[PDB]
């Protein structure tokens, strides 16, 4: 049965995809002008002054701040979900298995 | 001590601590530019005889030059002079594409309406700039060229008009505007007009009424294959180190390699999936090279307490030991599959775990110990 | 001087579909196994085009047809053409197409390529021709009109020269040209590509994508423009038309998912406005 | 590395929100703790093999 | 067409809706989960718990 | 409006003015009312777009059908797409491209209050 | 429709970091299938009528 | 334009901070919601059958 | 006659039309700021007090 229903083992399979793409869309965001002129410092350093320079990279700054604190946040929020699987599968292992 | 400040302390307790990343600093730099000879045209730019009627503004190409500014120290004097596109000290740190030069004279109070945003007489009906700009302003008061002393009629303006400009039109019709309800047809008064005026130049004008020329520098950056490039003298490429560069203008920290990559003969820089410089088209040898990052990450330290003993052991992760990008050695290595951990000694006794590392792979500070 | 063409036999319009054409490269930048999301002015997708043609059939009643009317400009204009003989020589560009304004002519002259902006007096019917000489089997260039006069001339370019194949060559359509022409900030920008072809009616479905030509410094307001065709000979009735068709279409702010392949070429797309999959 | 990856400029910047980045880590650090603690709660059971 | 004649109404289900905000039904209606709740105490009387 | 500008549906107002009130404002503090320049009567605003769609789709490695759901229409020039055929009336909206079949079966792709759909037969 | 309803401008600025409007819904469209989930293992655990 | 951008872009930061916040509350919310319809559904099979 | 500056001129203005296209047929302004909107946008616009 489990050989040919591919889908069984989807629970498994849902939490290392997940997980992956919660990085990929952190690199993406990294293309965000969030406010700036560009997305990249040294287009931004190679064209303006440091006092131009200082107010797009500050800009850069907090948008990447933000989308790392995002994902963090959701990191936690899918921790805990999976915390109370685990507890869920060792009180199962103690009443059902042991 | 990376854990000591990170923790904001001057004792850190048995474990494992994250200490950043494998770091490499660059130790060349290179600077490639188009092996361009020829200085800019600065002379018919801004020595010229004659110069144009606002409403009937010239444009110039300029192509295949060094611009370098400093020649005109000696003998121009500018009045006003102001960038939008970049800081004016990194001028000559970059380099230019679609240049062109816009050419004409208004009068004094006049240069305040060369700008973006702007309105008024030139702003609306004789040369406008668009909002987004990119490019220089220059002006200069040219009263001992231009005024005559019966007046100098020569330099026409548009004061009719029944529409604004859009950005770099060029509208030298002569054709009678209509202000009333009649057609205009000829006519030439009552309420028909001829729309264009002559700006009487004179010698005894005020400064507002003194003839001004207008440079407009209008320019591209960083985006396709330079024409123009500053006054910098390029260096010889390296390759397969850390180095500093400055590609056409654009410049980075990472390690040179060759490259596969076919880029279409108008495509001068290429991007990875993050909108970040991967690939440039060398502008001396029109090879193309790929830009890696000089940095790349994996450094942990497994501490005893501090309170107990200062040796640290430290691990790679992404290090395979069996000088890898590893701070020191003095043996003491251990590969894992958790990385290469240089400063504990392996023994072959299974033990109870205390810190743990990774893979099976825990740590304990045990026995002279 | 100018010649006012008759004997032509009046037809209505044809349309096609756009299918899928008209992307071009947005930018100049090298990319490559990447998808790509863009907003700037395309052709949208299963678009109505409107279909012209030149063609000569038979006598009695025989179709007669010459196709170069004057046409909206718009928002920027997307221009196909198949052919087999060199019909299409080029455009004319402005507002009012007269003496009163400048007026932007694009034109391959079969011998060079000639740009000109200038106060032009346009004639009513411009075309260009070439004419058959039975004897010692000859095409060659014998007509040219297009315009009256022209005064000012505020930009000119003329390319190295060369020779066009002006033979009246039979058979399918071997070659389709694809244009996209925008007016921005006073920049006259063109793109452009050359795909083989065999065909006997309307576009063929494909996709390409097509390359950065030119950015013309013109300066001038576009809200017309023409089409020039050239002419065969054996006045304004002693002409056979050849044979040649042209599509247009227009451009409307679209966004669009670009797909480049392994090498960075524009492969696929999918336009964001066409439907709701 | 991944706001301010190799630009000194910018880390100069990025200091002033230095508190903010330990405190992106120490949830993550938490997170990466607690993820070998459920494999043990569940599997090892019973430490006699 | 309704919430043109509820501006007076100012409702609230408008607003949200006029802003992006929206709201999805259920899968199971209630008539649904009645049918459940029914079919497991028929199934408890008549069975107890086989 | 005297150089308020904007998008919306103009429509006759109940709201009375003050005197010297020139425009309204709801609680998002956006404008949703004006008094009319030239006549003197009051106009409410409302935005032209009013939302809820959403695509039921059999994946595209089978066929490019679609069926298109509408929350906020109601089919018993209906603000959708196009009316097209096969327009079925929901809870959950008017559901436009799929067949209506009165046999019930396991549900497959949801759609919401008690309705599910399939790909089947000619499909 | 919330952060820029009917209005070009401020569209085409949005679009500049539009990625963010994805991951908040998918994270919405996340809970509503949980939701129909949870109704579905409170009631329907026997399939028998 | 260029200083409708600069306004309207504080806007759109600040608009898009709202959203995040909710669907943040909502994920914290639906995991209660999860566990009290976990243990409904352990007494439906406990306590009812 | 202007002013003196310690004693300046404050005149209403009302029910007209705000044309100030007709000084650009005599007048020339040395000095031209705008601090409230943006002088591109001022034909669109209407004033009250
Ligand atoms: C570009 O050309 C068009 C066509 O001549 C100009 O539009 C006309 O403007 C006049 C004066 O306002 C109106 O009476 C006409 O009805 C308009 N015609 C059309 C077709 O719109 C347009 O103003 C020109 N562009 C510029 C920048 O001057
Ligand atoms: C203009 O000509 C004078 C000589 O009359 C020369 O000294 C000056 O450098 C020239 N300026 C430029 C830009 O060539
Ligand atoms: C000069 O430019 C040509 C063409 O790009 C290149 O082949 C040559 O090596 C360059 N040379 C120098 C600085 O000697
Ligand atoms: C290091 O490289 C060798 C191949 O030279 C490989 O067999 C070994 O598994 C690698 N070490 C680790 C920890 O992966
Ligand atoms: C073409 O016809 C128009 C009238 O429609 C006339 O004004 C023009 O002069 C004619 N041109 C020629 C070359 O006969
Ligand atoms: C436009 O395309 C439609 C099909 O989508 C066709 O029926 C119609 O005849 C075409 N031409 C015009 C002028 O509408
Ligand atoms: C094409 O135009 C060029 C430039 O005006 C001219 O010298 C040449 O003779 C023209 N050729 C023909 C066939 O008209
Ligand atoms: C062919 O002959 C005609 C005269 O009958 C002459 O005008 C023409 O130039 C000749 N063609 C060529 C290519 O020599
Ligand atoms: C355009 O040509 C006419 C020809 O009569 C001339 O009077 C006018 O000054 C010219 N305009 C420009 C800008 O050269
Ligand atoms: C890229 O070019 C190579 C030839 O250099 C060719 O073999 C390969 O198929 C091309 N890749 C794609 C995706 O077309
Ligand atoms: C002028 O304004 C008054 C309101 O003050 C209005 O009643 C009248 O109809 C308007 N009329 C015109 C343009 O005739
Ligand atoms: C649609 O309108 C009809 C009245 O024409 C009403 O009976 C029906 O309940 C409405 N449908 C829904 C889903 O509300």
């Amino acid at each position: 049965s489990l050989s040919s229903t591919p889908s069984a083992l989807g629970k498994l399979q849902d939490v290392v995809n997940q997980n992956a793409q919660a990085l990929n869309t952190l690199v993406k965001q990294l293309s965000s002008n969030f406010g700036a002129i560009s997305s990249v410092l040294n287009d931004i350093l190679s064209r303006l002054d440091p006092p131009e320079a200082e107010v797009q990279i500050d800009r850069l700054i907090t948008g990447r701040l933000q989308s790392l604190q995002t994902y963090v946040t959701q990191q936690l929020i899918r921790a805990a979900e999976i915390r109370a699987s685990a507890n869920l599968a060792a009180t199962k292992m103690s009443e059902c298995v042991l | 001590s990376e854990t000591k400040c990170t923790l904001k302390s001057f004792t850190v307790e048995k474990g494992i601590y994250q200490t950043s990343n494998f770091r490499v600093q660059p130790t060349e730099s290179i600077v490639r530019f188009p092996n361009i000879t020829n200085l800019c045209p600065f002379g018919e730019v801004f020595n010229a005889t004659r110069f144009a009627s606002v409403y009937a503004w010239n444009r110039k190409r300029i192509s295949n030059c060094v611009a370098d500014y400093s020649v005109l120290y000696n003998s121009a004097s500018f009045s006003t002079f102001k960038c939008y596109g970049v800081s004016p000290t990194k001028l000559n740190d970059l380099c230019f594409t679609n240049v062109y030069a816009d050419s004409f004279v208004i009068r004094g109070d006049e240069v305040r309406q060369i700008a973006p945003g702007q309105t008024g007489k030139i702003a609306d009906y004789n040369y406008k700039l668009p909002d987004d700009f990119t490019g220089c302003v220059i002006a200069w008061n040219s009263n001992n060229l231009d005024s005559k002393v019966g007046g100098n009629y020569n330099y026409l303006y548009r004061l009719f008009r029944k529409s604004n400009l859009k950005p770099f039109e060029r509208d030298i019709s002569t054709e009678i505007y209509q202000a009333g309800s009649t057609p205009c047809n000829g006519v030439e008064g009552f309420n028909c007009y001829f729309p264009l005026q002559s700006y009487g130049f004179q010698p005894t004008n005020g400064v507002g009424y003194q003839p001004y020329r207008v440079v407009v520098l209008s320019f591209e950056l960083l985006h396709a294959p330079a024409t123009v490039c500053g006054p910098k003298k390029s260096t010889n490429l390296v390759k397969n180190k850390c180095v500093n560069f400055n590609f056409n203008g654009l410049t980075g920290t990472g390690v040179l390699t060759e490259s596969n990559k076919k880029f279409l003969p108008f495509q001068q820089f290429g991007r990875d999936i993050a909108d970040t410089t991967d690939a440039v088209r060398d502008p001396q040898t029109l090879e193309i090279l790929d830009i890696t990052p000089c940095s790349f990450g994996g450094v942990s330290v497994i501490t005893p307490g501090t309170n107990t003993s200062n040796q640290v052991a430290v691990l790679y992760q992404d290090v395979n030991c069996t000088t890898w990008r590893v701070y020191s050695t003095g043996s003491n290595v251990f590969q894992t599959r958790a990385g290469c951990l240089i400063g504990a000694e392996h023994v072959n006794n299974s033990y109870e775990c205390d810190i743990p590392i990774g893979a099976g792979i825990c740590a304990s500070y045990q026995t002279s110990q | 001087q100018c010649v006012n063409l008759t004997t032509r036999t009046q037809l209505p319009p044809a349309y096609t579909n756009s299918f899928t054409r008209g992307v071009y490269y947005p930018d100049k930048v090298f990319r490559s196994s990447v998808l790509h999301s863009t907003q700037d002015l395309f052709l949208p997708f299963f678009s109505n085009v409107t279909w012209f043609h030149a063609i000569h059939v038979s006598g009695t009643n025989g179709t007669k047809r010459f196709d170069n009317p004057v046409l909206p400009f718009n928002d920027g204009v997307y221009f196909a053409s198949t052919e087999k003989s060199n019909i299409i020589r080029g455009w004319i560009f402005g507002t009012t197409l007269d003496s009163k304004t400048q007026s932007l002519l694009i034109v391959n002259n079969a011998t060079n390529v000639v740009i000109k902006v200038c106060e032009f007096q346009f004639c009513n019917d411009p075309f260009l021709g070439v004419y058959y000489h039975k004897n010692n089997k000859s095409w060659m260039e014998s007509e040219f009109r297009v315009y009256s006069s022209a005064n000012n001339c505020t930009f000119e370019y003329v390319s190295q020269p060369f020779l066009m194949d002006l033979e009246g060559k039979q058979g399918n359509f071997k070659n389709l040209r694809e244009f996209v022409f925008k007016n921005i900030d006073g920049y006259f920008k063109i793109y452009s590509k050359h795909t083989p072809i065999n065909l006997v009616r309307d576009l063929p479905q494909g996709f390409s994508a097509l390359e950065p030509l030119v950015d013309l410094p013109i300066g001038i307001n576009i809200t017309r423009f023409q089409t020039l065709l050239a002419l065969h000979r054996s006045s304004s009735s002693g002409w056979t038309a050849g044979a040649a068709a042209y599509y247009v279409g227009y451009l409307q702010p679209r966004t669009f998912l670009l797909k480049y392949n392994e090498n960075g070429t524009i492969t696929d797309a999918v336009d964001c406005a066409l439907d709701p999959l | 590395m991944y706001i301010c990856g190799d630009s000194t400029e910018c880390s100069n910047l990025l200091l002033q929100y230095g508190s903010f980045c330990t405190q992106l880590n120490r949830a993550l650090t938490g997170i990466a703790v607690e993820q070998d603690k459920n494999t043990q709660e569940v599997f090892a059971q019973v430490k006699q093999i | 067409g309704d919430c043109l004649g509820d501006i007076a109404a100012r409702d609230l289900i408008c607003a949200q809706k006029f802003n992006g905000l929206t709201v999805l039904p259920p899968l199971l209606t209630d008539e649904m989960i009645a049918q459940y709740t029914s079919a497991l105490l028929a199934g408890t009387i008549c069975s107890g718990w086989t």
